[PDB]
RNA sequence: CUAAGAGUAC
């Protein structure tokens, strides 16, 4: 405990001291890059999807959300998104017409992983449907946090 | 001959007594085994179906690994770690099960009277939550409005307080010796006068007052403990002391086995 | 489909992609998805 | 939020005194100290436990339910 | 070169290694020796290469030399044989 | 910027030798150090590179002399790769490499030196407490950081003039 | 994320045994025994236990890191005498004494009435 | 990308 160190004690920790919920939120909307060029959101297929993260897809349900309650770890998605391009393009070798749609997900963070807390759908002021996923977790006191 | 032991106070949860003509290391070693090294039983895994209160999942979680179970009979149970099942079964586990819903248009609170063992326990005697209270209501776990529902299934696996302090069935251990301070052990702090200004344990009334001028006795060892065992509840607190011992000997016992197993290789 | 919960009714409403996100018994418009049906593990520690 | 089950320090079993401390402080009149003694915590470890206990579960369970059966 | 070399008989400068002199030989020698360089010295089971060439120069068997350069532009070269590794 | 650096905070041990430095596990994961393969440590590479980067000693990387870099992440469906001399194992830093240490606001020379990798199992950056004062570093929640050293060169050099044991007297 | 498993404080990890002898080259007649997955609460009792030897000329034990649950423990008797043979001894004695007391401690409590 | 704000250790 030299220099403004602290010795904490572990059984006290054990037994719910000092122990914390972190919620985080992460929002997307779709919105009208033109008149009929609406975002959609859903669940990217590869074989008709362009620039799809290589975190896993499979956490996604149908509408392009996750239930509440499924666990989620680090570059996971957990809104899928994806948005019109214009179609017959031919290149990076595994690139065919069939690649009509561009991947705008939005991943976990990297560093953060927890449970999935509550999703919400509405729509905006213009009228186009957004989403917002809230996650939680658990900080439990250990070497290096602050007091 | 060896250890002697005389008792102040036996109660149901409390046991007060007198460790004498025994070491300094031993006492303090029986005090560290009874704190963290007797098996128990606890809570372990929780499954979630349904959880409409206004608490996260494995905050309730956290509630519910702290709950004191029976472990009366824990000796009888195995170690999750060292069964041939796949994730639980009946010789390594038992499984409890809550199940609240708020039909009332008051509070309804979930208190641990509530869990219900469902898995069979083969005669055993544990698993049964802790009671404690007149009321006959176990520790609050919970508190729901009209119309929130609470379902979930817990297993409970043994184990000890180094682990996790959940296992842990002894709750403080008061441990003094030498009253008068005749071993010299402390130097007191003091402003004027260090008799006055250091209140007397109650302890002191079962030894000789020093005659304050005799010489310091400069062979006199360590003995004559004066200890207080407390019980959380999952077994009784005689239990506490005789298993403690139990697993200080089974150490110093698997010590001498490792010793003679590599002896002979 | 997959279903939702009004947040002032607490209805429980299906919804497909083509649906327009409202609830049908008051016209709220935010709606909280359902929890998940696949278990959930949790470490009592 | 709501009272802990256990005391940090030592690891006696509290959480089962809450609504004898609410009853024995309205219904006996009684003050926080001897309240605390007629319930048995007599090291100060256990004291802190439910003598500044903030019961805030009340307050969330004002709201209505987001999931009502 | 003919001029900028400082001949061997009036060399005016320190008999002893700096200890720059010393840590870059190490790394070079160390540098050399991880890229299967044969090696002038019996192996007693070391196998670090800084080690390897620690003892290569406690017996002075590295075959470098140092090009000294004065501030004039002229320099002086110091064999590792005969610089003195008092450090 | 520069690559091959860490960032982390900083807690007192006494159980440390004055030039040690205990380096939280998963930041020596991925902090890796590119040994040439040599007759003299074939073996130790080879079993580093069949313990594969996802535990701790082992290789993250197998650079070829032809330039291609083998991941050792999705290599072991190829099988077990043999090696060849001159070909280089990125590997994880293990015990006793000389890495620079540093605290940011670094006024004098005696703020960067160099210690010796202990791995440890936690979260925060270990040293002794006699260091801290070149460091001038508390541990209120001071942050320090690590460089690694990529060459034999540097290596030894960095072991040999920024040591902490001989930084001991100042000028 | 880099804090260690409990379990590792006291079940044997692979490949590793419980005990290890090393012969000291320092002094005569001495050895070091590793102890893993152990702590004070086993070091300090055969420590006394030991010192309570009459031939034992030296007894120490220490924890060298907090982290690390094991501990390591120097034994040098005299001339004739195995420090194994020491060990051995040191260990029957703690057992010999804690049955005693345990059977006490049975014996004291069956007398209660208010229990 | 830019801008702005709150900071942490000196
Ligand atoms: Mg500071
Ligand atoms: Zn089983
Ligand atoms: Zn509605
Ligand atoms: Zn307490």
């Amino acid at each position: 405990n030299q220099e403004d160190s602290m010795i904490m004690n572990q059984s006290s920790i054990d037994r719910g001291l000092f122990r914390s919920l972190f919620f985080r939120s992460y929002m997307d909307q779709e919105k009208k890059y033109g008149m009929s060029i609406t975002e959609t959101f859903e669940k990217p297929q590869r074989t008709n999807t362009l620039r799809m993260k290589h975190g896993t897809y499979d956490k996604l349900d149908d509408d392009g959300l996750i239930a509440p309650g499924v666990r989620v770890s680090g570059e996971d998605v957990i809104i899928g998104k994806t948005t019109p391009i214009s179609p017959d393009e031919e290149e990076l070798g595994q690139r065919t017409a069939y690649h009509s749609k561009r991947d705008a997900s939005t991943p976990l963070r990297s560093t953060e992983n927890g449970i999935v807390d509550q999703v919400l759908v509405t729509t905006n002021q213009d009228g186009l449907k957004f989403v917002k996923v809230r996650v939680r977790t658990t900080k439990i006191p250990q070497i290096g946090d602050k007091f | 001959e060896g250890p002697q032991v005389k008792i102040r106070e036996a109660s149901k949860d409390n046991v007060d007594f007198i460790l004498s003509n025994v070491d300094l290391a031993m006492a303090n070693s029986l005090r560290r085994v009874m704190i963290a090294e007797i098996p128990t039983l606890a809570i372990d895994s929780v499954e979630v179906e349904t959880n409409t209160t206004v608490l996260a999942d494995e905050f309730i979680a956290h509630r519910l690994g702290l709950i004191p179970l029976q472990s009366m009979d824990i000796e009888q149970l195995e170690y999750s770690r060292d069964c041939f099942c796949e994730d639980h079964c009946d010789k390594c586990s038992v499984v409890l099960t809550l199940q609240a819903f708020g039909e009332s248009e008051s509070t309804t609170n979930v208190y641990s009277k509530d869990l219900v063992i469902v898995s069979n326990l083969m005669g055993r005697n544990i698993g049964h939550p802790i009671i404690q209270d007149k009321e006959g209501n176990g520790v609050l776990i919970c508190k729901l409005r009209k119309g929130q529902e609470l379902k979930l299934t817990c297993v409970a696996k043994k184990g000890i307080a180094k682990e996790h302090a959940k296992w842990g069935p002894a709750a403080a251990i008061e441990f003094e010796y030498d009253p008068w301070n005749k071993l010299k052990h402390t130097d007191y702090w003091y402003e004027q006068d260090s008799a006055k200004e250091w209140p007397q344990s109650k302890n002191c009334e079962y030894e000789d007052p020093p005659n304050e001028g005799d010489p310091f006795d400069y062979k006199a060892q360590a003995d004559t403990f004066y200890m207080n065992v407390e019980s959380v509840g999952s077994i009784p607190v005689d239990q506490v002391v005789v298993r403690g011992i139990d697993t200080l000997q089974k150490k110093v016992a698997s010590i001498l086995l490792a010793l003679t197993q590599m002896d002979q290789d | 489909t997959l279903k939702y919960i009004c947040a002032e009714c607490s209805s429980k409403l299906s919804l497909s992609r083509t649906d327009a996100v409202r609830c049908k018994d008051c016209g709220h418009r935010i709606l909280l998805k359902a929890r998940t049906k696949r278990l959930v593990q949790f470490e009592a520690r | 939020m709501i009272v802990p089950v256990r005391c940090f320090s030592c690891g006696k079993v509290v959480g089962d005194k809450w609504e004898s401390y609410l009853n024995l402080l309205q219904e006996d009149e009684l003050d926080e100290g001897t309240a605390l003694s007629r319930l048995g915590l007599k090291r100060y470890c256990c004291r802190r436990m439910i003598l500044t206990h903030v019961d805030l579960i009340e307050k969330f369970l004002r709201y209505n339910p987001l999931e009502k059966r | 070169l003919k001029e900028k070399a400082i001949p061997k008989d009036q060399r005016a400068t320190t008999p002893y290694m700096t200890k720059y002199e010393r840590a870059r030989i190490l790394g070079t020698r160390a540098l050399q020796i991880s890229m299967n360089a044969p090696v002038f010295v019996d192996l007693e089971g070391e196998t670090d290469p800084l080690r390897i060439a620690m003892k290569e120069l406690a017996e002075k068997k590295i075959p470098l030399v140092i090009r000294r350069y004065l501030p004039d532009g002229s320099f002086e070269d110091w064999s590792v044989e005969e610089l003195i590794v008092d450090l | 910027r520069v690559d091959f650096s860490a960032r982390t905070v900083i807690s007192g041990d006494p159980n440390l030798e004055l030039d040690q430095v205990g380096v939280p596990k998963s930041i020596a994961k991925t902090l890796t150090y590119p040994e040439v393969v040599t007759p003299y440590n074939i073996d130790r590479l080879t079993q580093l590179v069949r313990n594969g980067p996802n535990e701790h000693p082992g290789a993250k990387y197998v650079i070829r002399d032809s330039g291609d870099r083998i991941d050792l992440r999705y290599s072991k469906r190829a099988g077990d790769i043999q090696l060849q001399y001159g070909w280089k194992v990125e590997r994880h830093i293990m015990d006793n490499d000389p890495v620079l240490f540093n605290r940011q606001p670094s006024l004098h020379k005696m703020s960067m030196m160099a210690h010796r990798v202990k791995v440890i199992p936690y979260s925060t950056f270990r040293l002794n407490l006699s260091v801290t004062s070149p460091y001038n570093a508390d541990f209120d929640g001071d942050e320090m950081n690590l460089h690694v050293p990529q060459s034999e060169e540097t290596r030894a050099e960095l072991s040999q003039l920024c040591a902490v044991p001989l930084q001991i007297v100042s000028p | 994320m880099n804090a260690p498993d409990r379990f590792e404080l006291f079940l044997l990890g692979e490949g590793e045994s419980k005990l290890k002898i090393d012969p000291d080259t320092k002094a005569p007649n001495a050895v070091v025994i590793t102890f893993e997955k152990e702590d004070h609460t086993l070091g300090n009792l055969i420590r006394a236990e030991l010192l309570n030897d009459r031939k034992v000329l030296f007894a120490a034990y220490k924890v060298e890191h907090p982290f690390f649950a094991r501990f390591k423990l120097r034994i040098q008797t005299t001339e004739g005498y195995d420090p194994k043979d020491a060990l051995k001894n040191a260990c029957n004695s703690i057992i010999n004494k804690l049955g005693a007391l345990k059977t006490n401690f049975e014996t004291e409590w069956n007398l209660q009435t208010l229990a």
